[PDB]
């Protein structure tokens, strides 16, 4: 039955969105698109008359919306704004069956983490803070130690929702380069790398 | 919106706010002394607008309406067929109870009283056109043709500066009078109904006036009341 697939579920601040719909009614009365989870006609985006081959505009319309005759929504410049649930409405002689909804995520793209160190040249058996910078609320943060992900072990310590590492004693295996990167379902981003040389 | 059928219509819908309706220059019915009419057409080329569909332009029916109704007639464009706006009286507007239409086409007054699926955002134009698609609905859809009471064409004095209506109901029965002068009042029709009428609407007229033209659609109507000796 008629399904409807967000391409892409999630969009980055600025992109387009096209919710694809598979596979409309082939004779239907009309079809109109409405913001969340709703037929309520003040939430309408825009609206399809396909036997008159028209279309027409509902108080939510944006300005930068397009309905397609074959089901499918066109957003332009995706803002946070406009992320969330969205229903088609199908209309036939003359049941409507609400029963397309979709749901899509918009993000920003993340910025370059910013990666500090105490002493950049650390003695054995003392302790280092690694500190992950940046202006990514709500962003994830990994660690990654010579590229790979950094192996969580025994003596090391995560803080701040992982925006501090913190390592007491420095066993000379603890030797390389230090990153940490900041993910995003739309982004990814390292850190400048640091580097410890346990002397 | 009064009306409850999602009618499928030709027309955009925006949610701008509207003016507040702009005010004017044994048992009998009148309209007060210094009394002030308010003009209750509503017009668009484009779209509607939903704030167009409820109070107070969705107005509370009482002891009857005095109205005086400019014609369009000459202000329209070519093909039209619609002089004036068509008003709406009746109670909750769906297929439950009766609600009286007085439509112009032409060179006359189509009333009509009936049991009408009414659109939830019920709109007339001056000159409707559809590229042959029954489904589509101005003011009503019924897939059944609904139970009437009356239906009957009255005619209309196509040139003629503005028309003059008077609707009241007493005993059940909606009395209608119509003329085109105020020198004059001529009954039109009455019927009995089973319901009792408690609220009214003149439909947004939506037209593609011609030319550099001021298409100013008036509506204005007054209350009556009711007194008994
Ligand atoms: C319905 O129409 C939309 C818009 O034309 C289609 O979305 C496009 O898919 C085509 C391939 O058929 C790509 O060339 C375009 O890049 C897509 N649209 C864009 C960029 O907005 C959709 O695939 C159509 N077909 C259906 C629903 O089966
Ligand atoms: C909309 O709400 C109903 C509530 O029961 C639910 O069935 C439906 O899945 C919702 N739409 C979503 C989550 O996209
Ligand atoms: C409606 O259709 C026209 C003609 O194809 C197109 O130019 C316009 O962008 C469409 N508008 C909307 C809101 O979808
Ligand atoms: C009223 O006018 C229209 C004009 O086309 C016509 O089709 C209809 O039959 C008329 N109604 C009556 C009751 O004669």
């Amino acid at each position: 039955e008629v399904t409807i697939e967000a391409v892409p579920p999630q969009v980055a601040e600025d992109n387009n969105v096209l919710l694809l719909v598979h596979n409309l009614p082939l004779a239907l009365g009309a079809f109109a698109w409405y913001k969340g989870n709703t037929t309520a006609i003040d939430k309408e985006i825009a609206r399809f008359v396909p036997n008159s081959n028209m279309n027409f505009t509902g108080q939510a319309y944006s300005g930068r919306e397009i309905i397609y005759s074959n089901g499918s929504l066109l957003f332009q410049m995706i803002t946070m704004k406009d992320m969330g649930v969205y229903t088609l409405d199908m209309t036939d002689e003359n049941y409507r069956r609400t029963q397309a909804t979709v749901r899509f995520h918009v993000h920003q793209p993340v910025t370059q983490p910013f990666l500090q160190v105490t002493n950049t040249t650390v003695k054995e058996l003392d302790s280092v803070t690694l500190t992950c910078l940046s202006n990514d609320i709500g962003a994830n943060i990994q660690w990654l130690f010579n590229s790979q992900s950094l192996q969580l072990t025994e003596r090391m310590t995560l803080s701040q929702n992982n925006s501090i590492l913190r390592i007491d004693p420095i066993k000379r295996e603890d030797a390389g380069e230090y990153q940490c990167e900041i993910s995003n379902p739309v982004s990814v981003r390292r850190s400048n790398s640091i580097k410890l040389d346990i002397i | 919106y009064i009306g409850d059928f999602r009618c499928i219509q030709l027309v955009n819908s925006n949610g701008a706010n509207v003016s507040a309706p702009s005010i004017s220059t044994l048992t009998g019915y009148y309209p007060v002394d210094g009394s002030k009419f308010r003009n209750l057409a509503l017009t668009g080329t484009n779209s509607v607008s939903l704030s167009w569909f409820q109070p107070p332009y969705l107005s509370q029916f009482n002891d009857g309406i005095f109205a005086k109704v400019q014609n369009l007639k000459t202000s329209t464009p070519s093909g039209a067929t619609a002089y004036f706006p068509t008003i709406v009286i009746g109670s909750l507007f769906g297929y439950t109870s009766y609600t009286v239409v007085i439509e112009p086409y032409n060179g006359v007054i189509m009333a009509s009283v009936c049991q009408y699926t009414i659109c939830q955002l019920p709109y007339t134009d001056c000159k409707p056109n559809t590229n042959g698609n029954k489904l589509i609905g101005f003011w009503h859809t019924d897939v059944k043709p609904p139970i009437c009471v009356l239906k009957r064409n009255f005619t209309l004095n196509v040139n003629a500066d503005a028309f003059y209506f008077h609707f009241y109901q007493h005993g059940g029965t909606f009395y209608a009078y119509y003329a085109d002068k105020p020198s004059a009042t001529t009954f039109l029709f009455s019927v009995y109904i089973g319901d009792i009428l408690t609220q009214y609407y003149v439909l947004p007229f939506i037209c593609n006036p011609t030319a550099g033209s001021t298409f100013a659609p008036r509506y204005w109507v007054t209350p009556l009341v009711k007194r008994q000796y």
